[PDB]
């Protein structure tokens, strides 16, 4: 059961002395942690997201994340090309943690540019990415050689204080991330698949956790033409999907959507496809 | 690398008509960042709805999470657009 905790940087150049910048921490796909810009602080989004760690290791982060900001601002300034052709630009950064099954931590801290990888931080080290060219390696030059602390706080950050926050979280959030919540399924009809045809759509709304189970089905016959669609979230942490399967015209009677989810205990929800009294 | 973004449209409930709903606009795989997503009444921009913060997959390319809470009715069509630079034209996927 791998847990990672990630926290993102999105900001855009749009030219060379304006920029938009957005943050924001990830449990799973959880969001735990805005960031607001305006005061430079974090905005924890759920009772639970200070994640054990005091107000005053929590204040030192945002004072490093400030820090960060100035300092990585500072420099963009002083080291960009300032040539309207590199413009705009949007940087990427996902920085964290995950944790192994026995309890191995494994750092992360990667960096994209327009949307490629620009490079990653292995072990000590600043590693340019292969694919990318010299943006890479000017970047990983600067943060190898002119920096300080810079490198060896990404290091302690991401391998010792991440993978700690990252498990305090769990554990101050056990019942909001151990929860369980029923789906409600209903059934539509989706896009025509052609003349004497039907599609066949089960709704499953409102599941947490996502493992979930839905299939069309004749009796005990799982039909074989089922496409799961993705599972999408819903507001407030449940999922939803949708399964589909298309039909003849006079083929669909007798056809049910059955839904198994951890939640329902059981209780398999059961619909029957109905489409003409 | 420019992504198109990609458009789903959910409701959190089955539409019932009189009775209280969310409407869902998943928007995702697209880059870069900058968006232009709106659910629509009717073609008429909703003001009354939440996003999601900014995040991105593996790949790097953007997702976002609309949703707004509404009370589905037979005369009202319900939509969900995005314009992108990616696309030419604003794109408009309606609900069901
Ligand atoms: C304008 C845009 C700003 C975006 C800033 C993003 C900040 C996030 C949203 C704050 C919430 C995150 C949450 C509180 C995480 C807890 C903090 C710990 C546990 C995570 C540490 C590991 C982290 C993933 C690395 C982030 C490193 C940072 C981006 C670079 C700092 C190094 O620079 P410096 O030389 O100043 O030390
Ligand atoms: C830079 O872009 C910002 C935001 O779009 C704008 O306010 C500013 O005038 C621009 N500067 C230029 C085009 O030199
Ligand atoms: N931002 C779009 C998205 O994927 N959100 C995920 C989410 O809200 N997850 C809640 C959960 O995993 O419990
Ligand atoms: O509110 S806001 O003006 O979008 C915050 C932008 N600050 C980031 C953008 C420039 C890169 C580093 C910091
Ligand atoms: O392991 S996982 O549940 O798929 C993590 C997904 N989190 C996404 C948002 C935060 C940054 C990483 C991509
Ligand atoms: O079942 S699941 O929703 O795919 C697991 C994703 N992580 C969840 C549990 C711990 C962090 C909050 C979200
Ligand atoms: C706080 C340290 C931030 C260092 C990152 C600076 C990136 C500058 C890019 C210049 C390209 C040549
Ligand atoms: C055109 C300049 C590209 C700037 C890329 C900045 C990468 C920031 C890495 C931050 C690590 C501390």
């Amino acid at each position: 059961e791998h847990v990672s905790f990630h926290v993102i940087q999105i900001f855009s150049f749009v030219n060379q002395s304006w920029a938009r910048g957005q943050g924001s921490g990830w449990l799973d796909e959880l969001q735990t942690h805005g960031w607001d810009s305006e005061s430079g602080t974090i905005i924890f989004l759920h009772q639970w997201s200070k994640g054990q760690f005091s107000n005053e290791e929590l204040s030192d982060l945002e004072l490093l994340f400030r820090f960060y900001l100035f300092g990585l601002t500072r420099e963009i300034q002083d080291h960009a090309s300032q040539d309207y052709s590199k413009y705009p630009f949007e940087v990427q950064v996902k920085a964290g943690c995950e944790l192994h099954s026995g309890g191995s931590p494994e750092g992360f801290f990667q960096v994209a540019f327009n949307g490629l990888d620009l490079l990653s931080f292995q072990q000590t080290t600043w590693v340019p990415s292969p694919g990318c060219g010299s943006l890479a390696q000017s970047v990983c030059h600067l943060l190898n050689h002119q920096y300080e602390g810079v490198t060896e706080t990404v290091y302690n950050l991401i391998r010792s204080t991440c993978p700690r926050f990252l498990l305090g979280l769990l554990d101050a959030g056990k019942m909001y991330v151990h929860r369980q919540v029923r789906p409600e399924a209903w059934l539509s009809s989706g896009p025509s698949p052609g003349p004497g045809r039907l599609q066949l759509v089960c709704h499953v709304s409102g599941f947490y956790p996502k493992p979930v189970w839905v299939m069309w089905m004749r009796g005990e016959q799982e039909q074989q033409g089922t496409q799961l669609g993705d599972i999408l979230p819903n507001a407030n942490g449940t999922w939803y999907l949708r399964a589909t399967l298309d039909v003849a015209d006079g083929e669909a009677a007798g056809l049910s959507c059955r839904v198994k989810h951890s939640s329902l205990e059981g209780q398999d929800i059961i619909l029957y496809w109905r489409g003409s009294l | 690398i420019q992504r198109t973004p990609k458009i789903q449209v959910y409701s959190r409930h089955p539409a019932e008509n009189g009775k209280s709903n969310f409407l869902n606009c998943y928007v995702s795989g697209f880059h870069p960042s900058d968006i232009e997503v709106d659910l629509l009444k009717n073609g008429e921009r909703i003001e009354k709805v939440e996003h999601s913060d900014l995040s991105f997959s593996k790949d790097w390319s953007f997702y976002l999470l609309y949703y707004t809470e509404f009370t589905p009715t037979e005369k009202d069509e319900y939509a969900c657009r995005v314009n992108h630079v990616t696309l030419s034209q604003p794109k408009i996927v309606k609900w069901d």
